[PDB]
RNA sequence: CCUACGCCGGCAGGCGCGGGUAACCCGUUGAACCCCAUUCGUGAUGGGGAUCGGGGAUUGCAAUUAUUCCCCAUGAACGA
């Protein structure tokens, strides 16, 4: 896999400053704004949960509310429950989603599949 | 005007029948991936007068147009007239035309289906993507 | 159906445009365009050429209405 | 009877002042001459291959018509009607960098002078030149 | 081909 | 002296019908340089009988929706139309205009008289001022609907329809609808 | 030696300053052909073509125009030129030729010398403007 | 001088149109007073 | 927070520098249509720009279900 001409080992070995030219307009915008302490702590729980896993095993899923989290490429390979109001949807963070938010992966409502009109 | 004797009544540029009698600055728009502004900023560097038509040309003009048209950075069509700025793979500032245009639209849709994102399932279902107010619309093309 | 009028000249097209035009009582780019399957761009440039031919009087001249007139 | 630029047809004066700037040949010409529109509120490219020249001529003349107008006022003169899609049209202004660097390029020819008053006005060289070309087009008017 | 992680919710979006 | 558009003459103009002779004001002191008057003429009753004829052809030509203040397009359409009629005929085109308005207005007209449900019409006489206005409206309408989708400029269309109705063709929409109301007049009585 | 009058449509003001001069007509430094709504030039030429330029022989006529729109400014300049010539011949020449030129202008068109009685009026609450009001629905 | 006079006349005309002059003056005075108060 | 002026931005915008707690400073509140020239030429076309794919910049704790604005490309219906 390659993103913007940069590889996965190349991205994961790249510093936090040099990421901030490789993203979208909103994403470079928010990384200019600087992350919050809640998201720092969530990434710290992700570090603890991705490290202590057995080496054959995928890490333990961490559930979270923060739908407005930028999917950093350091999160790739984890499993995260995303809260959409009712239900933590458990997404395996694959490397194809490094330029998106978590909030699009737990689709919030149920699709309208119509019935029939009664008394209109 | 005059009666140009080399007048191809059919043009075939990049898998597209072009109505060669149409104006040159509006017959390049006919293919996908090229609009009106873009073919103009091509022709201002492709060094062809706008007064002529599209069937009044030399193939040397045609080959330099396609040369500039596939090499958009090397002939000063800089990186905002381009159809794709930063691709997912290479991030290369590059123009994308008709067959590759449908190919890369299909690529992004297949990707977002594979991503399992909020966009990708809309695009598989063929619905509105930009959050529209469908309390009165959704009429023509729904069954 | 298709009003895909002739974009460039022809043999017989110019054989009518150099010939039949100064015998109309009214020379209008829409009229010359309309009688012989010619786009108004082509007839408009042709009527400016008929200024350069000197056969035909120019009476009115505007943005989109330029009136020509057969002589004598 | 010192002839006035205001006593001539203004757009024939613009076309002749464009031809006068073409015959001059000396000016720092920028490089986005073949790229850009005038501003956001138009759709297509201009057809003129010398549109920089005639806009510089008209900009010098609008400086002649009033002194005390900066780039923002030069932006504001060259405004127009943005069509906002299906949403209704609005007034939208010119482009800052283009009009600023037109004033800068004609400032290179000592035809545009920065003042104490903040704006830019015409040089006395400039009013001499415009009254000369005004007499040229005035002889092109009252003697044609 | 429902993922082993996610719920029935996003699977009804599939 | 006073000539239309700098050149066009008005003293040659002659009215045929005495029944319409006062309700077109063109001849002596209602000749002006332009149709653009910009004074009130709908002030009270019959004050749009003493307004000039070409002003009426002008002000009844911005009729459609998108043109509804753009009188300067209308006066150049009038100017180009007079020049086209002056080419295709040679005479003073104001005489063609007067002969076109005279030959186009209805002579009997049908009016529903009864109740709302008794459509039993009665063909009655046409008032002269309404004959004038009906003629102007028919000429403008023939200029409109024959110039919707064409190559012809609407000045050309107005000029050619004014020519065709001035001679009473089977080609003028105005003369077609005059003959229609005159034939409906035969039916209701 | 000078007369100072004006002309007024809706918003257009036309200040006229005339005196003994040479036949000079400046409209803020431009002639009476250099006003881009040019067909109305003939209306703008109605003070000269009705009266003859020989009656505008030795008069300086300065025109300074304010406000309004283009057609309103044209009728204001027409207004102000006619009132300026009439006021000049009243203050400095006889009553008889002034009265005669007044009768030439008015019997042609009264709007040349008198004002317009109407403007874009103010609004009484309840609609877009004064007369038409908002729209509703039934059922 | 003539030009100045013309300008003045124009201004007067404008004022009249707006109207009236007295009223304007009064308004100006009021504004001044307000400014003073603010200060 | 209304802005002028200057500098840097192909376009949205930044940076420096005053007035204005206000008929003053923005403000002469320098607008749109309109007009005069150019191009197009009656067809789904350059009309209509929806519907979208890439980006870019601001607003903000927070733009993912497109906040908004901008730049390419897409060009459906619609024939009164």
């Amino acid at each position: 896999f390659t993103y913007r001409g940069v590889d996965l080992d190349q991205l994961l070995d790249m510093s936090y400053e040099q990421l901030m030219q490789l993203y979208s307009a909103r994403q470079r915008r928010r990384l200019n704004r600087g992350l919050r302490r809640k998201q720092h702590s969530l990434l710290k729980r992700l570090r603890k949960a991705k490290k202590e896993a057995p080496p054959m095993e995928k890490p333990e899923v961490v559930k979270t509310h923060l739908r407005d989290m930028i999917i950093l490429p350091e999160m790739v390979g984890s499993m995260v429950g995303v809260y959409n109001g009712k239900t933590f949807n458990q997404v395996e963070i694959k490397p194809e989603m490094i330029g998106h938010y978590l909030g699009e992966f737990s689709i919030t409502y149920k699709p309208v599949k119509h019935g029939r009109p009664g008394i209109g | 005007l005059v009666i140009p004797e080399k007048f191809q009544h059919i043009l075939r540029v990049l898998n597209t029948n072009i109505d060669g009698r149409r104006k040159i600055a509006f017959a390049i728009t006919a293919i996908k991936g090229v609009g009106r502004r873009y073919a103009h900023v091509v022709l201002r560097k492709a060094d062809i007068d706008l007064t002529k038509r599209a069937g009044e040309l030399t193939e040397d003009e045609v080959e330099r147009v396609i040369t500039i048209m596939q090499n958009p950075r090397q002939y000063k069509i800089p990186d905002w007239f381009l159809n794709r700025q930063k691709d997912v793979k290479d991030g290369k500032y590059s123009q994308v035309l008709a067959n590759g245009l449908d190919n890369k639209l299909r690529e992004d849709l297949e990707r977002l289906k594979k991503i399992r994102a909020h966009r990708g399932l809309r695009h598989f279902w063929g619905l509105r993507v930009r959050g529209q107010h469908t309390k009165t619309t959704g009429r023509r093309g729904r069954t | 159906d298709k009003l895909n009028n002739l974009v460039l000249f022809d043999k017989a097209t110019y054989d009518k445009l150099c010939k039949e035009v100064p015998n109309y009582k009214l020379i209008t780019p829409a009229v010359v365009s309309e009688r012989l399957k010619i786009r108004g761009s082509l007839a408009r440039a042709a009527l400016q050429e008929l200024l350069s031919k000197g056969l035909i009087k120019l009476v009115s001249k505007h943005r989109a209405q330029v009136i020509y007139t057969r002589n004598t | 009877p010192g002839v006035t630029v205001k006593d001539v047809n203004q757009q024939e004066f613009v076309r002749a002042l464009a031809a006068f700037l073409k015959k001059s040949g000396k000016l720092k010409v920028p490089e986005w001459v073949d790229t850009v529109k005038l501003a956001k509120h138009k759709e297509l490219a201009p057809y003129d291959e010398n549109w920089f020249y005639t806009r510089a001529a008209s900009t010098a003349r609008h400086l002649y018509l009033r002194g005390g107008a900066g780039v923002g006022s030069m932006t504001k003169i060259y405004g127009g009607r943005q069509r906002n899609g299906v949403m209704p049209s609005h007034f939208s202004r010119g482009s800052k960098s283009v009009a600023r660097r037109v004033l800068q390029a004609l400032e290179g020819l000592k035809m545009v002078e920065k003042d104490q008053d903040g704006g830019r006005k015409l040089t006395p060289q400039g009013q001499r030149d415009l009254d000369r070309i005004a007499g040229q087009v005035a002889a092109a008017n009252k003697k044609h | 081909k429902v993922p082993k992680g996610t719920s029935s919710y996003q699977a009804e979006w599939i | 002296d006073i000539k239309l558009f700098g050149k066009w003459s008005t003293d040659d103009v002659q009215i045929n019908d005495i029944s319409l002779q006062d309700y077109i004001a063109v001849k002596e002191k209602y000749a002006k340089y332009l149709p653009h008057s910009a004074g009130r003429y709908a002030a009270k009753r019959f004050r749009k009988a003493q307004c000039p004829i070409v002003e009426r052809l002008t002000n009844s030509m911005m009729m459609h929706g998108r043109n509804n203040g753009k009188k300067l397009m209308t006066v150049r359409i009038v100017k180009h139309a007079f020049e086209i009629i002056h080419l295709l005929t040679g005479e003073n085109p104001l005489q063609v205009l007067v002969n076109a308005i005279i030959n186009s207005g209805p002579r009997e007209d049908s009016t529903r008289i009864g109740r709302a449900g008794t459509v039993r019409r009665q063909a009655v006489d046409v008032s002269p001022l309404r004959r004038v206005n009906q003629a102007i409206w028919l000429l403008c309408t023939g200029a409109r609907e024959a110039a919707f989708r064409n190559i012809k400029t609407i000045a050309e269309c107005l000029a050619d329809e004014l020519i065709n109705a001035a001679k009473g063709s089977s080609n003028s929409y105005a003369i077609k609808k005059k003959d229609e109301l005159e034939r409906v007049a035969k039916s209701n009585r | 030696q000078s007369v100072q009058v004006f002309g007024r449509k809706k918003t257009a003001t036309a200040v006229a300053h005339c005196k003994r001069g040479n036949g000079l007509i400046k409209v803020n430094g431009r002639p009476l052909e250099m006003i881009e709504p040019r067909t109305l030039q003939y209306k703008l030429l109605e003070p000269v073509l009705l009266l003859g330029k020989e009656r505008f022989a030795g008069v300086d006529i300065r025109v300074r125009v304010k406000g309004g729109g283009h057609v309103a400014q044209i009728y204001a300049i027409r207004q102000s030129i006619s009132k300026a010539l009439v006021a000049y011949y009243q203050k400095y020449v006889d009553e008889a030729s002034k009265k005669e030129i007044k009768d030439i202008l008015i019997q042609y068109d009264r709007t040349l010398l008198v004002a317009d009685p109407r403007r874009c009026e103010s609004k009484k609450f309840g609609g877009p403007g004064a007369r038409a009001r908002y729209q509703k629905s039934y059922r | 001088a003539a030009a100045a006079a013309a300008a003045a006349a124009a201004a007067a005309a404008a004022a009249a149109a707006a109207a009236a002059a007295a009223a304007a003056a009064a308004a100006a005075a009021a504004a001044a007073a307000a400014a003073a108060a603010a200060a």
